[PDB]
């Protein structure tokens, strides 16, 4: 399962 | 002058740096004026500088703003840099789902840091594992990146620029939220992330759906706290006091115990 960051901004 | 007081290093727009006055490790964060959402006064400065000053003190749970400079097209923020560090996102990626004892210690430290923010009149609005640094030798956590924050108020918020997968369902559905209850939701996402190895929701339908599936073995006590923080109705969520009085949150490790047991 692909764990990834999530940009905010 | 900025270039004289610090030795600027390579990238980490944040750069490694050393304060020439005493060889102190610093992080040098550059923020372009054209991309700045909200401004405040202290002297017109980015809201991020206002919030960082209000939380700067002896409490080691939030990142300390050491200095700042204004340039024609940008502001430069001199932040403290602990060493050695890893952010909580990379920590969870490498180690997977954390033991509940470790998650308890980490989560408790985040709660104390967020309470510090609120006590200083500051709402972070972007609590997530990416925005948490782990002092690997002292076992102390630091909340970073106030770039999405606002002054804490008790009235409704209608703007938001934090991380959507940590944002609450009242923001998804109605584009409105209150500060503390939205914060508790993001802490529910963070706690699940700690004990399961990744966040529970990726899509808006999951955020508003109201069902939490546990992909890892998690104690009934911890599951209950997570589900309470992730209540769909904001008023059904626990206060910070109820979180820290919850049965799962008892007998927390000290930061140095946490480092000796889990980090060294
Ligand atoms: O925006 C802020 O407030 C902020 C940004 C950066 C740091 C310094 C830092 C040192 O090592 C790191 C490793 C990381 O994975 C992430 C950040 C850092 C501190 C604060």
């Amino acid at each position: 399962r692909k764990r990834r960051r999530h940009p905010s901004g | 002058p900025l270039e004289s007081q610090y030795q600027v290093g390579p990238l980490l727009s944040v750069y490694s740096g050393i304060r020439v006055s005493d060889n102190l490790p610093v992080a040098i964060k550059h923020v372009e004026k054209d991309r700045i959402s909200d401004w405040g006064e202290l002297t017109r400065v980015p809201m991020e500088v206002v919030l960082l000053k209000k939380v700067s003190s002896g409490f080691s749970g939030v990142i300390r703003l050491l200095d700042w400079f204004e340039r024609p097209d940008s502001f430069v923020l001199i932040l403290e840099r602990p060493e050695p560090v890893q952010d909580l996102f990379d920590f969870i990626t490498e180690r997977g789902a954390l033991q509940e004892e470790l998650a308890r210690s980490f989560f408790w430290q985040v709660l104390e840091a967020v309470r510090h923010c609120h006590n200083c009149g500051v709402l972070h609005r972007d609590i997530k594992d990416e925005n948490i640094l782990i002092d690997l030798n002292r076992g102390e956590l630091k909340l970073i990146d106030f770039g999405s924050g606002a002054l804490l108020k008790d009235t409704v918020y209608t703007d938001f620029d934090g991380t959507r997968v940590y944002s609450p369902p009242e923001w998804i559905r109605y584009h409105r939220y209150h500060g503390r209850s939205a914060a508790v939701w993001s802490l529910g996402i963070l706690l699940y992330d700690m004990v399961c190895g990744d966040i529970p929701f990726e899509h808006d339908e999951e955020i508003i759906g109201g069902q939490v599936f546990f992909r890892q073995r998690v104690s009934s006590e911890c599951q209950h706290l997570i589900r309470w923080c992730l209540a769909l109705r904001p008023s059904d969520r626990p206060t910070f006091e109820e979180i820290q009085n919850h049965p799962w949150m008892q007998d927390v490790l000290l930061p140095q115990e946490t480092a000796e047991i889990h980090l060294h």
